[PDB]
């Protein structure tokens, strides 16, 4: 339902190819491909005003598209450059020309294009149990979770409470902390906070889990470094409720 | 400056003979075609030289993509209309939009549609509603009127964007469109009198016959194309043998009056 | 559905032996499909031109069919759905 | 050469009213849109303006003046969720979309009972880092980057204990240095005079 | 639900006449599955379904490996003592294992303690060892210098251990995948003049993991917690108590929620 | 560091005088591992008791379960006696009678 | 149950690249080893893979794919010295080794100026100096003995040559008849 | 790792003990056999000092792990099916995925139903053809070692005293002088190329019967020895 584009994340080597799906189940006729970069508005790469035609937008060099049917409009990078590091959105509208017709965006795709893959790292994740001083003073308990040393910023940090994902009381940092902010290849740290009532964290059978999903290499990617190959992986850390 | 008009037309047919396009879209300034597109060419191309001269290929590229979409949006609307009319066979559906720059600086705007070359929906930009002729149209009116933004949008295009496209096109064809070629008018006997103008542009001219200083009861010919970018016309009157009368032909054209006495 | 109006005239007022253009202006018909030819003494002219289809405000279409000739003392056939057989209109100078 | 412009970022207080400007130089005009794009999510349609005047839609309102090239977007009764980026886009004479760089709306929460404090959390059996939390402070305080190259500090965050109808702020600081301690983790920051520093 | 497989090793330097010098013991969930120690010098099952489904060549192979592994532990603890300059009887302990959650996720872990306190904590995801002191750091350098052995463990914890666990899970599924619902009961009494205590006691249930608490009127509210205990027949038992507005004991077990209202 | 044993004494089923049952003693949490546990009926050791093997805990301590089949009465004092190096003399802990 | 399949023999050319494949259907996995064993010598450790990757020590590289279930051993800029057997073996769940039957690699020299000829030696016929595509047949005569071919690297002159040897107790013309030899072969 | 003997001729039913030791302070020791066209096959292993257990093909053998250093294999009643090349190996531990194997040099065992066919080789050098030193300016020396039994030879080449390796080529597998007989002897050739300038000493170590073995027959006791042909 709506507009579905894939993949959500992708790290690529300089010189690599790539194809991004985008389907729409609303019976639109127009379909689009936008790229989004800090400091500037959505720039159009290619568009497809109806089923049977495409044409260049503001910035088509590096890309080519294909409108395979009325529902799918897929964008292809052929040789990948570090300046193509962007967030790619696919959009659609019922018709073009319609001056009041609005755009319907898909979820987006963050692509990062590196000279080499010898700085790609998955995160180290570490839970840190509440300060008791906090609990006596506020009757609340704050757990901090730390995902550090990962690169690129392709991560999704969530909190799981007794095998179910919660969102209330969660705060995850909007943007990552570059650990070494000057170095251009630098790795990233992220922090997050779950705050429960003091009487919640003082139940001994209440289980918590801070989990970070990291998008990285796959079976296809040549790995030649000595260390463990940073495949797409999920990295957790747990803490248990404590009555004393 | 006189009354110039920019119009865009669009045609669709439901079951065209294998040659005929199922979609044509021509734009005019005054009598002059400026643009064309159709389902066979699938390219939007200038039809006047002072259009091709003045508009870079980025313009034609852009509007070709667009009309490839509008082509198909029109097959949608026409297929819907014929379904609800319960009409078999081949039927037509037509769109026409545009403005008018009047002599006095005041402007106009219009937008409508036809089915089998008869009125279907006529947009009224000042009440921001649509006029249905029958209940097939009424169904459409109820839809487009729900979309309040799409009525607002059309108003602003008609009253601002169209006038500014007109002003730009009237510059581009300054010579063709802001030129006067006075007519050549002659009378002769056929038994009837015949006033006959030719060689004039713009096509807009006025011919009548006076019987002693009163406009008589006149048969009017049509304003016809000569082929060389000028126009010709005539108005005849039958003669009364049983009484004498002074007869006169009056011809008004581009701010200049003419009188031919007999 | 509206039968076409057919008009046969000349570009300039013709003098015999003086070159001219023969115009056939077909207009105010609907729908848009229509055949036109000019006729010299019964046979149809070959090098006979025409303008692109055109649109009135009243939804009807028009066309000019022309040919370069020179009239002499010695020396239009349109067809449509609206007419049983092709109607013939001859030039009266 | 066309150009649409709007402020990089704005900051107001929860409950108050915020007005987001967008000024465009375009070749023709066929309509002005507003888009809300939540951090890390996709943009969505806010409103459409093509003729002069103002147009309300629930809590939000957007106004246009073609005579001056100016549209503002009005959000009343600010909730924390109205913390997003707001992008303005204009359809030109060829019906092409021209996008502003975006306006980032940041909502300082209304903290009814400030209790600023700095709590040392419980070390992990799988980390070398110690983790100091600076929490429960009013939105007026600034959290700054660490001067020390081996202490790391994240910017302030608002969490919502929905069940307890309770909001609060928090900045986190961690490090594997031996000397590092909570009583010094936020000397980079102007913190309240009355901040709680519990005894270690 | 959440299942587990661990292996423990315990090594005692200078033991008294009855404590063996080496013990190796493995558990699925609560139930011990394997046994070897430095006295019988054989690896044996401790669950019937371990013995029903594994051939003797299994126990013949892992007996040989365990004999060798004991000799490692003996030398390892000798060297630890010498870094600390420690005479006497001290202990060396190892735990390796993995978890497979209901949630589809998996953890794995490997740690050593000496004298009962954390000494080396593995991080399979970073592939390094967290060392508690200057002695543990010395072993952290030795172990981290074998790049290949860190990949080997990483794979064993992530691939081999999980597959072993699912093998052992199917073997005794009639015991570990079963569910025994609890019998819950509320007891009220006035203890110290004016003080009523409500005890919500649960027993009879399996798996051991149960969720009990007390609420007032529908929202949450100090609660003494009793430990989950083995009843002896291999069901478990526990309780939560408070004193003293309406009050209600809430119990959640194996996905089923139950509420006992106090009148 | 030495962890002293923690001793818990309880019945299998809710205790009812005149009704057969089992009496468990849950020694847990102790370090190191050499420990001596007996169960007592009116102060006197019981000849018939089953028990578990020494068990391991993620916290590095050890735990045992001793149990015996019994029928409680109002008169008889059941107890769990435990000895460890952390204790100067062995500790007798008395059953609470399902209080 | 547990099978290890690697090719029996492989042949490449000095200076080129070869790839030896080891496919393993064990039960459980705790790593894959590559060993080399020269002619009549011991096997020596080359490489170890247990995670997906490819490790490179020098001109030798070891690749492993856990998913599809194979490894290869990559040898760049082949030298004569690389003639050997390459043994691939895998540890199972119980840490036993299941060994491959091995792959014998042959490095065919690159002969600049082929000069096929058959000489005769006094106290034995010597076919020598042919191109690496000619192939000797085993002698048909019961008391005529013909060996296979042999590459010698005269390191000094950086000259390699092949050679076969024939003898009996019959002249050198008739010696290598069952073998198909080049037509520019010199017979003194 | 060090293992003895490299070669041994055995009469069927004799017993034999193969030895091995390492000063690498290793804990595991293994005993393999390498047979044509198939994997190394484990006979017995010793996970650590104080234990031993069977491997794949244990029958006909047993083992003793004398200490942490030495580990020996024993054939009780030698069968023709135990003719093979035997390998001793040590790893630091067992059950560590990463630790590889360290191998001894090898032990070639030949079991025969009767020693009455053991023969040392005959060696001869063949002097380079003059059509060679002229056509190519290069002198091939050939060495032939014929009619020896069993295949327990080690040819090598020696120019002006020092053993040489460049310009030498020796056949990989010896050839059967009587391929129809199940007990044929073998031949083995080698070549040695050199300049015509340098042109203007072969050697076969053979392993056979010990002095301790009984010899009764007419010809000389075909003991372990070295046969040389020289050339100048």
């Amino acid at each position: 339902a709506g507009v579905t584009q894939t993949p959500k994340f992708q790290v690529l080597k300089t010189g690599q190819s790539m194809t991004l799906q985008c389907a729409q189940d609303m019976n639109h006729n127009s379909m689009y491909w936008y790229r989004q970069d800090p400091g500037m508005g959505l720039r159009l790469i290619y568009y497809s005003a109806s089923e049977g035609t495409t044409d260049k937008g503001e910035v088509p060099n590096g890309y080519n598209v294909s409108r395979l049917n009325k529902r799918e409009f897929s964008l292809r990078l052929e040789s990948a450059a570090p300046s193509q590091t962007s967030v790619y959105f696919c959009a659609s509208s019922v018709w073009t020309g319609e001056g009041s017709g609005e755009l319907f965006f898909g979820e987006g795709s963050r692509l990062t294009v590196l000279e080499d893959l010898k700085n790609v790292f998955p995160p180290e994740v570490a839970v840190f149990e509440p300060s008791e001083a906090e609990i006596s003073h506020t009757q609340k308990a704050t757990l901090v979770c730390l995902a550090t040393g990962f690169y690129p910023d392709h991560v999704e940090l969530s909190w799981w409470v007794n095998g179910k994902e919660v969102h209330s009381g969660v705060c995850t940092d909007p943007q990552p902390l570059k650990e070494q902010p000057a170095l251009n290849d630098s790795r990233y740290a992220l922090s997050s906070r779950l705050r429960v009532s003091a009487t919640f964290w003082q139940n001994p059978r209440n289980h918590f889990r801070c989990q970070v999903q990291f998008y990285g290499l796959s079976e296809n990617d040549e790995w030649t470094q000595d260390r463990a190959k940073p495949v797409t992986q999920i990295v957790s850390a747990e803490a248990w409720g404590r009555a004393d | 400056m006189r009354t110039h008009s920019l119009r865009y037309f669009r045609l669709g047919v439901s079951d065209p003979i294998h040659g005929v396009p199922e979609f044509i879209s021509v734009g005019y300034v005054d009598s002059h075609p400026i643009t064309t597109y159709d389902s066979v060419t699938r390219q939007k191309e200038p039809r006047a030289p002072w259009m091709a001269e003045n508009l870079a290929p980025d313009h034609w590229e852009r509007y070709t993509q667009l009309l490839r979409g509008w082509q198909q949006m029109f097959k949608v609307e026409l297929k819907r209309l014929q379904r609800h009319y319960n009409h078999s066979g081949s039927h037509t559906y037509q769109r026409m939009i545009g403005c008018e720059l009047l002599e006095d600086g005041s402007t106009t705007g219009f937008l409508q549609y036809a089915y089998d070359g008869q009125d279907f929906l006529i947009f009224n930009k000042d009440t921001l509603s649509w006029l249905a002729v029958d209940n097939v149209a009424h169904t459409i009116k109820q839809a487009w009127e729900a979309n309040q933004h799409e009525l607002l949008y059309q108003k602003n295009w008609l009253e601002e964007e169209c006038i500014a496209w007109l002003k730009r096109f009237l510059e581009y064809g300054k010579d063709t469109l802001q030129r006067t070629e006075p007519p050549l008018v002659r009378v002769n006997r056929k038994t009837a009198l015949f006033c006959k103008a030719h060689g004039f542009y713009p096509p807009e001219i006025y011919m009548t016959w006076m019987k002693n200083g009163e406009e008589i009861e006149i048969d009017y010919g049509d304003i016809l194309p000569s082929g060389d970018g000028t126009y010709q016309a005539w108005a005849s009157i039958e003669l009364d043998p049983q009484s004498s009368n002074l007869y006169s032909c009056h011809v008004e054209h581009s701010g200049v009056h003419m009188v031919l006495q007999v | 559905q509206r039968t076409p109006k057919i008009q046969v005239y000349s570009r300039h007022p013709a003098e015999n032996g003086k070159s001219n253009f023969l115009n056939c202006y077909v207009s105010g018909f609907h729908p848009s499909d229509i055949e036109v030819d000019l006729l010299k003494n019964g046979e149809r002219i070959e090098k006979v031109e025409h303008s692109d289809l055109s649109f009135s405000k009243d939804w009807s279409f028009y066309l000019l069919y022309y040919t370069e000739f020179t009239p002499t003392e010695k020396d239009c056939r349109v067809n449509h759905v609206t007419l049983s057989q092709p109607k013939i209109v001859k030039w009266d100078r | 050469g066309q150009n649409i412009d709007q402020p990089t970022e704005m900051t107001a207080t929860e409950g108050a009213i915020v007005q987001i400007n967008c000024t465009y130089q375009t070749s023709g005009f066929n309509g002005l849109f507003w888009y809300q794009q939540h951090a890390g999510e996709a943009p969505t349609f806010l409103s459409y303006n093509v003729l002069d005047g103002l147009e309300e839609k629930g809590r939000f309102s957007s106004f246009l003046s073609r005579s001056k090239g100016y549209s503002y977007l009005l959000l009343k009764e600010l909730q924390m969720k109205d913390s997003a980026s707001y992008l303005c886009a204009v359809k030109d004479s060829n019906y092409q979309l021209i996008w502003g760089a975006g306006t980032k709306l940041i909502i300082k929460p209304d903290i009814q009972n400030p209790d600023p404090a700095v709590y040392q959390l419980r070390d992990s059996k799988s980390s070398d880092k110690s983790v100091c939390l600076f929490t429960d402070f009013d939105s007026q305080t600034n959290v700054s980057q660490s001067k020390d190259s081996d202490v790391y500090i994240t910017d302030k965050c608002v969490l919502d204990m929905r069940s307890m109808d309770f909001k609060s702020n928090s900045a986190v600081a961690w490090s594997n240095k031996s000397d590092f301690a909570c009583a010094n983790a936020f000397n980079n920051s102007i913190i309240p005079e009355d901040t709680f520093f519990p005894s270690p």
